[PDB]
């Protein structure tokens, strides 16, 4: 209970029949030195 | 002793049980995940303890057990795929036409508009060849409050 444990769930690959979703758009954002993204 | 290449889930153990806090990818002997998932906490593999070997807070990436070994980079026009290891759900691949983040006083980086829970952070984004272009989990909320992540790469 002191650290985190790893479990394998799959392997990285490109599935040819994979379902398509999402939307394509362009956003201009600012990035802080702490890796934060904001519009 | 060498972590088998593939996608791993990060699990945290509390008095209320085990929960998948995030995912990472193993490739070439090193474990790669988003910095916000672990914030440098150590891992365990069959009693083998892994400590962070490199981290960058502004890239939000951390590697365990060696240098950063993911070399894929987005071309700018390929359709991309997100292998989403959502907590408690079967691993599913989702393909998308990427979005783009134009950073003020900087350059362009690709983004994916797919909304997945916390604990899917660190999932791999890959190109048509199957090489890893970046990790998922760092992004913005847009007007409709959906999440849009950046294809986080070094």
């Amino acid at each position: 209970m002191d650290g985190l444990e790893l479990r394998k769930l799959g392997e990285v690959s490109w599935e040819e029949e994979a379902e398509i979703s999402g939307s394509s758009a362009r956003y201009d954002v600012t990035l802080s030195e702490q890796g934060e993204f904001k519009l | 002793e060498y972590l088998e290449d593939g996608i791993y889930g990060i699990f945290q153990s509390t008095f209320l049980g085990a929960s998948q806090r995030g995912v990472g990818v193993a490739q070439g002997g090193v474990f790669h995940t988003m910095w916000h998932v672990t914030r440098g906490a150590f891992l365990v593999r069959n009693g083998k303890k892994l400590v962070p070997s490199w981290a960058s807070v502004k890239e939000d990436l951390v590697a365990y057990g060696g240098s950063w070994k993911l070399d894929g980079r987005w071309d700018g026009e390929e359709e991309v795929q997100l292998i989403a290891a959502a907590p408690g759900k079967n691993v599913v691949n989702v393909q998308t036409k990427p979005s783009l983040f134009k950073v003020k006083n900087g350059g362009e980086i690709g983004a994916v508009a797919l909304d997945y829970p916390s604990g899917t952070s660190g999932s791999p984004i890959v190109n048509r060849n199957g090489e890893v272009i970046g990790l998922y989990g760092n992004g913005i909320l847009v007007g409709d409050n959906s999440f849009v992540s950046a294809i986080s790469q070094t």
